[PDB]
């Protein structure tokens, strides 16, 4: 079992600025990660797979990178429509994991 | 080089009968029948049909491997 | 990781007793022992005995024959030490510590030391 | 019992230099039975090397130590800010005793 | 296949306008690459051309379907061409045409086959100890005993987690007899034992069963049905003296040799001709070579008795599950079937039954002391009931010695469970006989 | 289009069992492996089983290993969860899904059901 | 590939990607000559009680 | 000759033939690099 972990917890930010979350996994996974976007109510979504390869219809604002261990997240300019828990997956080897989740707010 | 081109269409299915059989192996045999073990298409499986241009052509999982085949003179 | 928590600091009159606990957490409290030491101000660590917490055996310094007693709960995974027929000259800090320096079971000196140590418990006489 | 003698009493010495601390035993000391402790003004003790040989978890790899017979020493390849401590020997081949400690300051 | 990438391929004329042909035919090997490559998805490349309506083509389309592993029954003509094939797995007439290696069955009852019940669930159960076995206690040790008068430690009612010694780099030797050190988790023991001494490199050659030599004879030595694991280390850094740790010593001399986990210390022979002392002293120095220099060794041996196990492996318990199929492993004794309570009056030295065929057949249960019953789930064999393959393609299929209500035109006879075949109340000669009276014929239906 | 249909949610008690259904459409089920996901109230997602296209091989989380069978019918483009000896712990929002992923299931597109709550009390 | 038998030439439709050929009792029946890539049968040599 | 080295850690064994040349564990406690020269 690959452990994933987050940071920050939790962030707060206005429009327009710069929002990043940083996962870690326990075990090196390549660049075998997904990033899912969940608000309230409604089942996950997709944004990245594989570390950095943007998903079809993810707006240019998002970005993703990293490998080996170390991965990110980011939005360059934050709207109000992506206040959302942003969650990592590793899928590198059975079974699959998630992580706790970073939660972004409006200040 | 690449150009920058767009709705999936609906899947349609058809029999595949008994095809999808192959030489499992490179070795000669004659009047006889033989017991085989291996990747093969299931008779009477239901197969996927695609149309390019009734326009896309979708990224499909390999799964155990693939039976491909297409009809046309163009 | 490995802790140890003590009680908080007491005054006693001379020929009094002080009870001192150390509650123990992270570890499996049957497998090492707890040690104990005190220190005076500004001196230096004086031994005054280990407990076994699988059996309940007891071994002191000799300076404190007669005066330190030792006990420990396994359901609430505590150690603890007395002090009897205090004097003066018991004003010190008293610490506890996982051992490994002897065995629980056994009895037999092992390779190790005193780790994961309290944070002191301060008993003042007067 | 075995007691401990610790030397020098304080070294002086800056930041960013070596120092070496010995203990004397009274009687011969088996090395699988000594260790040595650092502690912090106000602070609780803490073992550095256990068995001569091996250190405890959490000490810096700056740290160590070897002995023989009645003679054992403590050393440090390099002092931080956070090395100018007291120290202290142990033995437990006979009952269990400490020494009278050693200090590193500034 | 193991990163060889094959590729077969027929191409023939059809008459259909948009469909694939009803027929048989084989293909034929076209390449087959080294490539060394993980494939999980694919893409089909067509070429377009630029026209009015931008990028286009002219129709096109195609036919995806997927492998899976089966078993096939192929024909192959005077030609060495392959003609025909069957599907074991399509149908009951062609599992049988499998069998009997045939494309062609006549009339009558076959087996093809049997069925069994799998476990639905898996249960673990051990004793309800919560003390870790003291085994650094013992190899971490200040010192070690003398070869002569080696010492022994019992440990019991612990949980043993092998894995610690097992992994660990210190040891130069673990060699187990009678089980794999890679199990030891899995298992429960009455006791262990933990011999432990200090000899010479040289001299770890003789702690082991069926051996001789000064230690083997005179010192400690190993039964022929050892079971446990021998394990040492290098302790020249601990065990060594300038001038000689002549603390240590052996036994050079004996009238006669010991038995297996004997021990003697006696002194006796004054010295003189023909008369010399018993015990003799390793010149033990940091100096001497590797096969002279001293090494610790323990040997773990292990005790099993009809009574409840005191040192076990880390354990898992769970719940447990009755009247259904399951896995189950009491105190290492693992099997599957089905667990009941039991009507069997143990009495309470008893922790569990056997039958003629040298099974268990009850046990009790370590945590509750509850007898339980042990059956095997549900089997029996298969048969295939046809007309000739000249008359009909239709079959019904018997389940052996089995009820109904377990085999998930449903008819319950002695010969066990009838699908797929019309129960009349009727009678007529006998064509196909299953049994009890009952027999089946083709009337259609 | 694309639709994944959990069902089968319900209240049972511990030591209970429940099977869970999930239907899909719109897409070649049979061409694809699916994975099971849930999620109680306020929590992280936890990820609970998979299954291959043709349902042969299967694979679980400790948390419900030995308790939960996932299997699938390719017929009637079906998922199921059969899960027994339930807990309370248990309790949480059972998704279904078609997770994207280059090294096992092979899709190249990512689809989650609505979700159906299961509570054990 | 050793053995001993008569060599003769063959009358089997080898196909290009054949190489040899095999009976029931798993012995080779029939091989492609490695220079002259001709298809020859194997026989065993004369016995009898 | 510390240009040679080997493979100290992994979270799980190789396959035969198998080969893993990653980097990955920064070092400190219960995290050490993967790789040992040799001496
Ligand atoms: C293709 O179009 C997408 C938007 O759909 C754009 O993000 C991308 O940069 C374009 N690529 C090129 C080479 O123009
Ligand atoms: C093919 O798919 C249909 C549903 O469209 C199903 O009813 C039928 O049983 C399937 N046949 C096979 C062999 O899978
Ligand atoms: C290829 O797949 C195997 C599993 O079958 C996996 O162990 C191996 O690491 C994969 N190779 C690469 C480069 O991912
Ligand atoms: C295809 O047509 C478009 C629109 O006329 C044009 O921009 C593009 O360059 C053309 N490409 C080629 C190869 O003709
Ligand atoms: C084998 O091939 C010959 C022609 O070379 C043909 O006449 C004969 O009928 C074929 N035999 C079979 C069983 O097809
Ligand atoms: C397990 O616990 C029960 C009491 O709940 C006790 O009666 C039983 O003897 C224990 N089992 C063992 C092996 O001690
Ligand atoms: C012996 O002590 C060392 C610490 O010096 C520890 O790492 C090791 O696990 C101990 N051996 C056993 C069997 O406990
Ligand atoms: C098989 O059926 C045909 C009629 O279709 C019949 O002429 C023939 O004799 C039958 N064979 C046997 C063995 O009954
Ligand atoms: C099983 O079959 C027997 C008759 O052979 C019948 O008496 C019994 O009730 C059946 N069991 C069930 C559950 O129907
Ligand atoms: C046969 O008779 C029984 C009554 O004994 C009746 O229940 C059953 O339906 C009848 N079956 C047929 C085919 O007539």
């Amino acid at each position: 079992v690959i452990w994933m972990t987050q940071s920050p917890s939790s962030l707060s930010a206005s429009v327009g600025d710069r929002v990043t979350i940083t996962c870690q996994a326990s075990q090196d996974i390549r660049f075998y990660l997904n990033w899912y976007q969940q608000k309230p109510g409604k089942a996950p979504k997709l944004l990245i797979s594989d570390a950095s390869n943007m998903e079809t219809g993810v707006p240019s604002r998002f970005s993703g990178s990293g490998s080996g261990t170390d991965f990110t997240f980011t939005i360059s300019s934050l709207q109000p429509e992506d206040i959302a828990t942003y969650y990592c997956q590793q899928y590198d080897n059975l079974p699959f994991t998630f992580g706790p989740g970073t939660k972004v707010d409006f200040k | 080089q690449c150009v920058n081109l767009r709705t999936q269409l609906p899947p349609a299915y058809t029999n595949s009968f008994t095809r999808g059989v192959y030489y499992p192996d490179k070795v000669f045999r004659s009047s006889v029948l033989h017991s085989t073990q291996d990747l093969f298409l299931p008779f009477f499986s239901n197969v996927t049909w695609f149309h390019a241009i009734h326009f896309d052509n979708p990224v499909l999982p390999f799964n155990d491997g693939v039976y491909f085949a297409s009809t046309e003179k163009s | 990781q490995v802790q140890l928590v003590q009680s908080g600091a007491e005054v006693k009159k001379p020929g009094a007793s002080v009870k001192v606990s150390c509650k123990a957490s992270g570890y499996p409290f049957t497998s090492y022992g707890i040690s104990w030491v005190r220190q005076a101000p500004g001196q230096g660590l004086e031994w005054m005995g280990w407990i076994s917490t699988y059996n309940g055996n007891t071994n002191y310094a000799q300076k404190f024959q007669g005066r330190v007693t030792m006990t420990t709960d396994t359901s609430t995974t505590t150690g603890y030490m007395e002090l009897r027929r205090l004097r003066s000259d018991d004003t010190a800090v008293y610490y506890c510590a996982r051992d490994y320096t002897r065995g629980a079971w056994f009895g037999e000196s092992l390779i190790g030391g005193f780790d994961n140590w309290g944070q002191g418990t301060l008993v003042t006489v007067s | 019992e075995i007691v401990l003698t610790q030397s020098p009493g304080t070294l002086s010495l800056s930041p960013g230099e070596r120092a070496t601390l010995s203990c004397r035993a009274s009687q011969t000391v088996s090395s699988t039975s000594l260790a040595w402790y650092q502690q912090k003004p106000g602070q609780a003790p803490r073992l550095l090397i256990y068995g001569a040989s091996s250190r405890a978890t959490g000490i810096p790899d700056r740290f160590s130590g070897s002995g023989s017979g009645t003679d054992f020493t403590l050393t440090i390849s390099r002092l931080e800010p956070e090395d100018f401590a007291v120290y202290y020997c142990q033995q437990h081949d006979t009952s269990l005793t400490f020494g009278g400690g050693t200090k590193v300051e500034i | 296949i193991d990163g060889y990438f094959k590729i077969y391929s027929k191409h023939t004329p059809i008459n259909l306008v948009r469909d694939l042909p009803q027929g048989f035919s084989a293909l034929e090997p076209l390449v087959d690459l080294p490539i060394g490559i993980n494939i999980t998805r694919f893409q089909t490349l067509l070429a377009l051309h630029n026209s009015s309506s931008g990028w286009t083509a002219g129709a096109a389309a195609y036919y995806v379907g997927y492998l899976q592993p089966r078993t096939f029954l192929l024909k192959y003509n005077e030609n060495g061409t392959i003609t025909d094939a069957v599907d074991c797995a399509l149908d009951p007439l062609s599992e049988t045409k499998c069998t009997l290696k045939s494309f062609t069955v006549e009339k009558g009852i076959y087996q093809t086959s049997n069925f069994r019940v799998q476990p639905t669930e898996s249960i673990v159960r051990f004793p309800n100890i919560t003390n870790l076995c003291p085994f650094g206690e013992v190899f971490n040790a200040t010192r070690f005993a003398s070869v002569y008068a080696w010492n022994r430690k019992r440990i019991s009612n612990c949980v043993a987690d092998y894995s610690v010694l097992y992994n660990s780099a210190s040891f130069s030797t673990f060699k187990c007899y009678g089980v794999c050190p890679t199990k030891l988790n899995d298992l429960c023991f009455t006791n262990v034992y933990a011999d432990s001494f200090v000899i010479r490199g040289d001299e770890v050659r003789q702690i082991a069963p069926g051996q001789t030599g000064k230690i083997a004879d005179y010192n400690y030595k190993l039964p022929d049905d050892f079971t446990g694991c021998v394990i040492a280390w290098n302790s020249n850094n601990l065990d060594s003296k300038v001038g000689g740790n002549y603390n240590y010593q052996y036994r050079l001399f004996r009238k006669s040799n010991l038995k297996p986990f004997e021990r003697d210390i006696s002194t006796e022979i004054v010295e003189g001709f023909n008369c010399y002392s018993p015990l003799q002293s390793y010149g033990f120095q940091p100096t001497n070579g590797v096969g002279y220099q001293p090494y610790r060794v323990v040997v773990l041996s292990f005790e099993l008795l009809h009574a409840p196990a005191t040192v076990c492996g880390p354990k898992k318990s769970t719940n447990l599950v009755k009247n259904k199929c399951v896995n189950f492993n009491f105190n290492g004794l693992t099997g599957t079937g089905v667990l009941t309570e039991s009507n069997k009056k143990f009495l309470p030295f008893q922790q569990f039954g056997r039958d003629i065929a040298d099974t268990t057949d009850a046990v009790r249960d370590p945590q509750t002391l509850e007898i339980l019953d042990i059956t095997p789930c549900s089997f029996g064999g298969v048969s295939v009931i046809t007309p000739g393959t000249n008359t009909s393609n239709q079959v019904a299929v018997l389940y052996q010695g089995v009820n109904c209500t377990e085999v998930p035109n449903v008819f319950q006879t002695r010969a066990g469970c009838l699908i797929g075949a019309e129960h009349v109340n009727n009678s007529y000669e006998c064509d196909i006989p299953i049994g009890a009276g009952i027999c089946a014929s083709y009337q259609q239906s | 289009e694309v639709q994944l249909v959990e069902s089968g949610g319900g209240v049972v008690q511990p030591g209970g069992s429940l099977r869970l259904s999930c239907a899909a459409s719109g897409f070649t089920f049979n061409s694809y492996g699916m994975h099971w996901v849930r999620q109680a109230p306020g929590k992280g997602l936890e990820w609970v089983a998979f299954i291959r296209y043709d349902g042969g091989n299967k694979y679980y989380a400790d948390s419900v290993k030995g308790r939960f069978t996932i299997s699938r019918d390719n017929s009637k483009n079906t998922l199921y969860l059969q899960m027994k000896s339930l807990r309370a712990e248990d309790t949480a929002v059972y998704y279904c899904a078609n997770l994207k992923d280059s090294r096992y299931s092979g899709s190249y597109y990512d689809y989650w059901g609505q979700g159906t709550l299961v509570t054990v009390s």
